[PDB]
């Protein structure tokens, strides 16, 4: 004989009026001969609507008698069982159930079914061979999707054949697993073949408390518990294993310390580890506790199973010599036909067994194994990464695929924690996707900051230009003090002057602050501003004064619209301290191209005040580390990355304004440059000026000027006189140190990274203003920390291009997305909800953190290090 | 190192069972007693691709 039916049929022919099956109640219990016949009446009704030899029955059952009685039945119609669990989502459900295309979907409808009617004899049907199909299980797939195991008769015979359960261990098995999870198909057919009972537990979770109430009162003498569950059992519920013979528990490695508390010298409670993935049916190794002596530190998954065949092989497919690692592959008659629908997966992991018998074949487990100096095969981890969470086979890539298919998100990598209790669970870090062209908060983003600036200018009077409202400091939240507010704006308007301004466009014209000093020598001023308070309150001011009541113009609009404004006209556009409240780069784009518009030949955009995206990082690591001096390093990394997610205001590296300027030929310089000046705080640490000139200009070219490195090439300002003779006065300094950041990071307890001996860039100016040169310093490419200095002969020429310059291929992330700052923060509950209603609860990880890119390594792969704790 | 069956930049063979069942191997292995090879020496990509068009059914030669 070789079918499960077959088997089952000797044991009631011996044993008709013996128990069976057990219900969760107790009060109920059914003989081999009652199920017999009760299986025989679902065969009936099976083949009543249309279920015969090779055909799939889904069973949408929770764990009940009435399941038993229908995988009997199925198999007895000569039918295939698929388990399918009716708590998953109907996503889920659906997704199996169309893989699957089942002939006969059965729910628990079946109960309420009329059975009386069908005779209670066989079926006799077309005869069933070994190599039929017993059962589908779904295993979690890598791609996506979920493959289902195809097992046969013999392989489950292979399993419950085994000569270790020949003998009145498993008179009385609990029935707890899950029926989708292959310990059910050891649970229900090692106590049925071998004239045991089957005693149910109830459908749904159980708990430790539960499973240890029915071990103790339905008097089990034997188990299967995964290894987790095993571990809280038995810590909390020692005194319930008092009548059990036989515990195999698995799944995960076994807890040592766990199965001491059970096993003893008179060894009459045998602990089993019990090892073997879905693929070669339950069991492929055992390691048997009999006496706490055998409870290793290292905690052996043994020898092999009866049926089974263990080939520990290396990178070659050739059997390892003893004490040295290699990859698990499993032969021998419990391996499985393969994965449904899957033929190339099956190829790839049912591969041919070069030890066995000619024609059959091996799985690939994918588990690093060794053989020990006693012959026993240790486990020794994992090669891919998959993991198993509470019991439950994970991987990570099916949860991957269902992030990275939703709306606002690019990439997803998710791996497993330890948290502080001792407990494995998954975390998923996302980075969103960012569409060009602005999205549907673009507006939304613009109105918030217009309602926060009318709110503020509305009420709340003086002299024109005069008023810095109260700028407070990110380090400290006291006031930046006006003596230093004041040179920042004088360092602008003495710009402005130095360009010899004429006809002037101040976009964001605000309060005033330069339409005071330069409008009164200018031919025309007008300025735009999107709050109506601030040009009424301006439009009063300039009305008292009729020096420049008919020279200046005031518009209430936004810096996006160009309507009405005077085509080619001015020879300055001003942009200071306005471009970061704008909603994203394309807005940004747009207003230049607006700006672009204005100006006559020879004229430039002055973009002042621009936050460098380059140093936000070391920016807010400083603000972080200033205001939580306790923190440690991995707590200011989890804290700074939800800070530049969260910034409402747009950041921009200078690489934007040259790929900016590249597309447009009008534009013949670029000139980007630091925040002149030696006062020290966040403005003149991490801003810039950016000027952009038309076509007629004429600009110096210091792109493809001649350089020399800090570090290595110059080590000293005396070796720089030495450089510049020897290069004749032009010379471009790189890599130099930022002093600046330096001083930032001392004062805010940063520990930071960089070369010895840094300069601050206004003492080079002042060095290089004693010896003949004007030192135009910029940002370098190259480091956040590092900038660079343009040494030329002086001269007042202002019109330049190519002071800075880019290094390498590096469009990876030009400015950052505010306007989208409140559906990252939305991303995490949201997400949990999709997965939730999508997949299976242990697939959903437990933690969700956004991050605006992944840590990668030098090489180019994942960096997992870097990836913030919770 | 990658496994050989994963190597993506490594040569295969496509295997045969006597009852019909593809198996992918690395051409440098030892191949297995009661195997034929039905797809000479090719890439990962190319094998693979053979096995989708050439299994179809994965009926063990019972009916099959
Ligand atoms: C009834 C058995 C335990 C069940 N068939 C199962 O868990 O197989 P699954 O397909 O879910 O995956 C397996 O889990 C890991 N594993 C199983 N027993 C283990 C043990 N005793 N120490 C360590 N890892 C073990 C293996 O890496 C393998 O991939
Ligand atoms: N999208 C937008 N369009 C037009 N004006 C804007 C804007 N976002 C902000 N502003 C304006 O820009 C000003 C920023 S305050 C800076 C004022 C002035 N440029 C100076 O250098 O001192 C505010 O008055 C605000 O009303
Ligand atoms: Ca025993
Ligand atoms: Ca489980
Ligand atoms: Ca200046
Ligand atoms: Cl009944
Ligand atoms: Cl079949
Ligand atoms: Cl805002």
């Amino acid at each position: 004989v070789g079918t499960i039916p077959e088997r089952f049929a000797a044991v009631v022919a011996e044993q008709p009026e013996a128990v069976a099956l057990v219900a969760a109640d107790g009060e109920e219990s059914w003989t081999y001969g009652e199920l017999d016949r009760w299986a025989n009446r679902i065969a009936h009704h099976l083949h009543a609507r249309g279920v015969g030899r090779q055909h799939r029955v889904a069973l949408v059952m929770e764990r009940s008698p009435l399941l038993v009685a229908a995988v009997l039945g199925t198999l007895k119609a000569g039918a295939c069982y698929v388990p399918v669990e009716p708590t998953w989502p109907r996503a889920r459900i659906d997704l199996v159930l169309a893989d699957l295309d089942p002939a006969l979907v059965i729910d628990e409808r079946l109960a309420e079914e009329d059975l009386t009617g069908y005779p209670t004899r066989p079926l006799d049907t077309a005869d069933v061979g070994g190599e039929h199909l017993a059962y589908l299980m779904y295993t979690s797939g890598s791609t996506g999707t979920p493959k289902g195991v195809e097992v046969s008769h013999r392989n489950v015979l292979s399993l419950a054949l085994d000569p270790c359960w020949a003998d009145a261990d498993h008179q009385r098995v609990l029935v707890h697993a899950p029926p989708t999870f292959d310990a059910s198909t050891y649970e229900m057919w090692v106590p049925l073949l071998h004239g045991g009972a089957a005693v149910v537990a109830p459908p749904g979770k159980l708990d430790a408390a539960r499973l240890a109430t029915l071990i103790a009162e339905r008097g089990v003498t034997a188990l299967w518990l995964p290894a987790g569950l095993f571990d809280l059992i038995t810590q909390h519920h020692p005194k319930s294993f008092v009548q059990v013979r036989e515990v195999w528990a698995g799944g995960d490695v076994l807890s040592p310390a766990a199965v001491r508390r059970l096993v003893r010298d008179d060894g009459t409670l045998t602990v089993v580890n019990g090892y073997g993935p879905t693929e070669t049916t339950t069991f492929a190794a055992r390691y048997r506790m009999s006496a706490p002596a055998r409870c290793k530190d290292p905690l052996p998954i043994g020898e092999p199973m009866a049926g089974s065949r263990l080939y520990a092989l290396d990178d070659r497919l050739r059997q390892v010599p003893q004490g040295v690692i290699g990859e698990l592959y499993v032969g021998g008659d419990g391996v499985a036909r393969g994965y449904a629908n899957h033929p190339p997966l099956t190829s790839e992991r049912f591969v041919a067994d070069p030890f066995g018998r000619p024609g059959e074949r091996m799985y690939r487990t994918g588990d690093l194994v060794r053989w020990n100096h006693d012959g026993q095969l240790e486990f020794l981890g994992r090669v891919d990464e998959q993991v198993k969470i509470r019991g439950f086979r994970v991987e990570p890539g099916e949860i991957r695929a269902a992030l990275r298919k939703r709306d606002g998100v690019a990439q997803a990598v998710v791996v497993p924690r330890t948290d502080r209790l001792g407990e494995r669970r998954l975390v998923a870090y996302v980075v969103p996707e960012v569409p060009a062209g602005a999205d549907e908060d673009s507006t939304e983003h613009v109105e918030k900051w217009r309602a926060i600036y009318d709110s503020m200018y509305d009420e709340t009077a003086t002299e024109i230009g005069n008023d810095f409202t109260g700028w407070k400091s990110s380090y400290t939240r006291d006031n930046i003090p006006l003596s230093e507010m004041r040179r920042w704006r004088d360092s602008v308007v003495e710009e402005v002057r130095g360009l010899r301004a004429r006809r002037i466009l101040e976009i964001g014209v605000g309060s005033g602050l330069l339409l005071g000093p330069l409008a009164p020598e200018a031919e025309a001023y007008w300025g735009t501003d999107f709050s109506l308070p601030v040009i009424e309150r301006l439009e009063v001011q300039v009305g008292t004064d009729p020096c420049l009541k008919e020279k200046v113009s005031l518009r209430c609009q936004h810096a996006d619209v160009a309507d009405g404004l005077p085509v080619k006209y001015f020879d300055t556009v001003i942009l200071n301290s306005v471009v970061q409240y704008f909603p994203d780069a394309a807005y940004l784009s747009r207003v230049l191209d607006v700006a672009l518009d204005r100006l006559a030949p020879g004229g430039r955009i002055l973009v002042g005040d621009v936050r460098n995206y380059g140093t936000l990082r070391e920016f807010l690591t400083a603000v972080h580390h200033a205001q939580h001096p306790q923190d440690s390093a991995s707590a200011v990394r989890a804290a700074v990355e939800r800070a530049v997610l969260a910034e409402k205001e747009l950041v921009i590296d200078p690489d934007f304004f040259t790929e900016w300027a590249r597309t447009r030929p009008d534009v013949v310089a670029v000139d980007i440059r630091l925040k002149p000046g030696a006062d020290q705080n966040e403005l003149t640490r991490h801003r810039y000026e950016v000027i952009l000139h038309k076509q007629p200009s004429q600009p110096l070219r210091l792109a493809d000027v001649r350089t020399a490195n800090w570090g290595s090439e110059v080590p000293d300002l005396s070796g720089l006189e030495t450089a510049l003779a020897r290069h004749g006065g032009r010379l471009r300094l790189a890599r130099i140190p930022n002093a600046r950041l330096v001083s930032e990071a001392v004062q805010c307890g940063v520990p930071t990274n960089v070369g010895g001996t840094p300069l601050d860039p206004h003492e080079l100016a002042s060095w290089g203003g004693q010896r003949g040169y004007s030192v135009h310093c910029t940002w370098s490419a190259e480091a956040p920390g590092w900038f660079e200095a343009v040494i030329i002969p002086v001269d007042s020429g202002h019109c330049r291009d190519g002071v800075y310059r880019p290094v390498g291929p590096r469009p990876r992330q030009l400015v950052n997305l505010p306007a989208a700052a409140r559906r990252v923060s939305r991303l995490p509950s949201w997400l949990r909800e999709e997965l939730a209603a999508e997949l299976p609860e242990h697939l959903v990880p437990g933690d969700i953190v956004v991050m605006e890119r992944l840590p990668l390594t030098t090489n180019g792969k994942i960096d997992h290090s870097r990836l913030p704790e919770v | 190192s990658v496994n050989p069956f994963d190597d993506e930049d490594g040569e295969f063979y496509v295997l045969v069972n006597d009852e019909e069942q593809h198996s992918l191997w690395p051409t440098f292995g030892d191949v297995p007693d009661g195997w034929r090879i039905v797809f000479g020496p090719a890439g990962r990509a190319e094998s693979v691709a053979y096995v989708e068009e050439n299994w179809t059914d994965m009926r063990p030669k019972s009916l099959r």
